């Protein structure tokens, strides 16, 4: 039950959560330090090279 | 000129009470939001501490430093340190105070806003120096300390606007009041039994006549001839206050012209 | 998380400070406020999860 | 060496690190380590 | 830490405009400015200068979050009558407005006394 | 092979499941984004499953999806031939 | 712990009164709504700024200090 | 505010309203292992100290603590403290004749900043040295903050 029914993942975050009128109901506030720790493996492609380089 | 009227009812050095008609309730508005937010002063942003024994923090002096209002009558004639061709800061765009304090007697020592000396060169300018605004000439009740205590610490003063840092306002709370007889009904007013014996008269009741008692409503009237009260922290004089919010909406509209003229060209 | 309501998955919207911040509409479904709550995001990590979620 | 200040009298020594953490003067075994005399910056707000 | 420095509400950063202004396809003649570094002092006052232009059919302004300091503003006006005109004319009024202003209380202020 | 039931006694619905669909469009996003010949006209567009949503709206993606009975069994049903409305 | 130099809501310096205020609720015998509204206060924002600060720093202040000089 | 939650004059704020100080001690101690190995608070060097931490020593005296006064931040080592080690176990190489110490340094906490505003030196009950450092920040009200 406590490690393989369930277990501590990465790539997660946790922190306290605010009301913001001015958010589309399917979006979520993210803080910049989160998404700067959180990341995504993109595969590079025709389509995505110019921008993964201008990242890297 | 026969545009916005002013008529002033009461004028001190802290306060100006005046009637601003024949304006928009728009232009009103910004005139406060830009007084309040918009007109740079002089204050104490960053202090170096080279002797602290006090029984306060660096952190909770230097916060107290910055909210004592400095005089910002020649603020202009100051460059924004940010704009300006200089390493740290200098005497083009930023004034030096230092604080030195000494528990020398037994009993408590009080340290002053008056304490603060200006080791900078003003250049015949008119900024700097802390305002003394009480009888017995002494300023903000910085600190104090007992025998032995020491305060030793260097400020360094540079202008700014209250949107960056409320120590920059030279405003304190702004009166603005319009249609004191709820004739144009922008308020719905709560009530128990009747809401005029419950709801007190306000003082500009008297510049204006009551109701007619019985006339239709008049749906044609729009909002002027605001009431407004300015009052001032001493940094700038409040008449100051008034001119220099008019200067700096004025110039705010002038970007957007210039900006706008930018853009043709290209 | 006592119902599959309590994990819905949203777009992401990097946003100053440090909290999270949701619509309003959402917070049923959630049987959140903004008292104190803490909530938990999970970063899917490839093109498949990231389909499904927001499929699903 | 180093200098450190009594908790109790206040008196102000200097200990290498041979010597016994201990006021010479008056005996107490607490130290205060001096506070650093380069200058420190802080923001106004 | 994630507070944004307080100088990015007026100052204007690299590589960014104080106006952007973008044709509006949902009607005709109509344009949207985006305003940087603005908030409700200028979209206010502005908007409500533009409405009373006889030659303006539309002006309102939103501020779409209050975390960034830039409000939008759409203007359509009459056929012929060019909606950055129609933003011209109400700032040179504004400007001449409050030129008024700032003399009529300086020569209201010279006449009193305590101060 | 018992187990391949043959196309003309196929008893499964005939439309796309809401899995099946949240599959092939990962599964086919995947493919994408590991340079996959795309077989739909792109008339400007980066992400792969954006362009796996073209390909299924025109009915380009080919693949099948072998659905399986509680018994071991299976149909083969392609992804062209199952009708999308959900 | 010691007198805000600036009332929260308004801004209007306040730090400079509170010597004021103990010696007209002292030596003059003023009733401290009174002491209040002598020395210009009349925003009941302010007031409570003056009117329920607590001076701590006068405790902290009996304690020897730890560095004499 | 919807849903129990405030907004907050950040004028206010500004001014001083709800500030608090915080305040966060470190402890450590000079352990003797028997009668051979024991420990010292030290200002370890990168030739002669293994595993020493990723941050910046910097800030370390000769006894191995920051003077008060001085402004602290994440990684950052407010104690540093070396033990010394057995000979004949080499991880991932990098373990040459140079190497006798190792570092068994106090770093801040990795969150957390501010000024160190304390440190006491002194003796247990049993007379090894141990020191108490304590750092100084403040908090100012945001939009995480409960009242
Ligand atoms: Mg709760
Ligand atoms: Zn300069
Ligand atoms: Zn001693
Ligand atoms: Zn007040």
């Amino acid at each position: 039950r406590g490690n393989l029914m369930g277990k501590r993942v990465d790539f997660s975050a946790r922190t306290v959560i605010s009301g913001d009128p001015n958010l589309e109901l399917d979006q979520v506030g993210v803080p910049k330090s989160i998404a700067k720790t959180l990341t995504y493996p993109e595969v590079v492609t025709p389509y995505n090279i110019d921008r993964l380089t201008q990242l890297v | 000129s026969e545009g916005p009227q002013v008529k002033i009812r009461e004028a001190s050095k802290d306060n100006v009470d005046f009637i601003l008609s024949n304006v928009d309730l728009a232009m009103a508005n910004s005139l406060r939001r830009v007084m309040i937010a918009e007109i740079p002063t002089l204050a104490i942003d960053s202090v170096e501490v080279e002797t602290n024994t006090t029984v306060l923090a660096d952190e909770f002096i230097a916060h107290r430093l910055g909210l004592i209002p400095l005089q910002s009558m020649d603020i202009e004639q100051l460059e924004y340190s940010r704009d300006c061709f200089c390493e740290d800061h200098c005497d083009k765009c930023s004034v030096v105070l230092t604080l030195q304090a000494f528990g020398e007697s037994e009993s408590t020592t009080n340290v002053y806003s008056k304490d603060l000396v200006i080791v900078s060169n003003l250049m015949g300018r008119n900024i700097g120096h802390p305002i003394i605004q009480d009888k017995e000439g002494n300023g903000v009740l910085i600190c104090k300390l007992r025998k032995g205590q020491e305060l030793k610490l260097t400020c360094v003063a540079k202008k700014g606007i209250a949107k960056e840092h409320a120590k920059w306002g030279p405003a304190a709370a702004i009166e603005f009041e319009y249609d004191p007889w709820n004739k144009l009904k922008h308020t719905d007013y709560w009530y128990e039994q009747d809401s005029a014996k419950e709801w007190p008269q306000s003082k500009n009741c008297e510049y204006e006549d009551p109701p007619n008692e019985g006339d239709p409503f008049d749906y044609k009237a729009q909002a002027d001839t605001f009431y407004m009260n300015v009052e001032s922290v001493g940094s700038i004089p409040v008449d100051q206050v008034v001119v220099r919010g008019i200067d700096t909406l004025q110039k705010k509209v002038a970007s957007i012209l210039l900006a706008l003229t930018q853009m043709d060209q290209d | 998380s006592l119902h599959k309501m309590s994990m819905m998955a949203h777009r992401v919207k990097v946003i100053p400070y440090s909290t999270f911040r949701l619509n309003l509409s959402v917070t049923s479904p959630y049987n959140a406020d903004f008292d104190g709550d803490e909530m938990n995001l999970h970063v899917p990590q490839s093109e498949e999860t990231r389909a499904e979620l927001s499929q699903l | 060496t180093l200098k450190y200040i009594c908790a109790e009298c206040s008196s102000k020594l200097s200990l290498s690190r041979t010597d016994a953490v201990r006021c010479k003067d008056c005996g107490h075994r607490i130290l205060l380590k001096a506070r650093t005399k380069r200058l420190v910056q802080f923001e106004a707000r | 830490m994630n507070a944004p420095d307080r100088f990015e509400l007026f100052l204007l950063g690299e590589g960014e405009s104080k106006l952007k202004i973008d044709p509006d396809t949902k009607a005709p003649n109509a344009v949207v400015i985006t305003f940087e570094k603005e908030d409700h002092t200028l979209g206010n006052l502005i908007r409500a200068e533009l409405l009373n232009d006889r030659k303006v059919l539309f002006a309102a302004y939103k501020v779409e979050h209050p975390f960034f300091a830039r409000f939008k503003l759409r203007i359509q006006t009459t056929e012929g009558y060019d909606p950055k005109d129609a933003l011209k004319n109400a700032c040179n009024s504004i400007i001449n407005k409050l030129g008024a202003l700032k003399t009529n209380f300086e020569t209201e202020w010279n006449l009193q006394t305590l101060a | 092979k018992e187990k391949a039931i043959p196309k003309d006694q196929r008893a499964t619905t005939p439309y796309m499941t809401k899995y099946e669909r949240a599959r092939i469009l990962g599964t086919r996003a995947l493919q994408i984004s590991m340079n996959a010949p795309v077989f739909v006209d792109l008339e400007g567009e980066t992400d792969p499953l954006r362009i796996a949503m073209k390909e299924l709206a025109e009915k380009k993606i080919p693949l099948v999806i072998r659905r399986y009975l509680p018994d071991g069994s299976f149909e083969d049903w392609s992804v062209e031939e199952l009708i999308v409305d959900l | 712990m010691i007198v805000p130099v600036r009332c929260f809501s308004c801004g209007k310096v306040v730090g400079d009164k509170w010597e004021s205020y103990l010696n007209l609720l002292q030596e003059d015998e003023l009733d401290e709504g009174t002491a209040l509204s002598r020395l210009g206060l009349k925003r009941y924002c302010c007031r409570r700024m003056i009117l329920t600060h607590v001076d701590l720093i006068e405790k902290f202040l009996r304690y020897n200090p730890l560095e004499k000089r | 505010n919807q849903e129990d939650s405030m907004i907050m004059n950040q004028s206010s704020i500004d001014r001083g309203l709800f500030r608090s100080l915080f305040f966060r001690s470190y402890m450590d101690q000079e352990k003797k292992y028997g009668m051979s190995i024991t420990e010292t608070f030290e200002k370890p060097q990168r030739t002669n100290t293994l595993r020493m931490k990723h941050g910046t020593y910097d800030k370390l005296d000769d006894d191995g603590l920051i003077a008060p006064g001085v402004r602290v931040s994440g990684e950052d080592v407010i104690i540093g403290k070396t033990t010394p080690i057995s000979p004949d176990e080499e991880e991932l190489g990098q373990r040459t004749a140079y190497h006798s110490k190792r570092d068994a340094s106090t770093p801040l906490r990795s969150t957390e900043n501010g000024i160190v505003d304390q440190v006491l030196v002194t003796t247990n009950q049993d007379g090894l040295k141990f020191v108490k450092v304590r750092v100084r920040t403040t908090k100012i009200p945001q939009i995480g903050d409960k009242f």
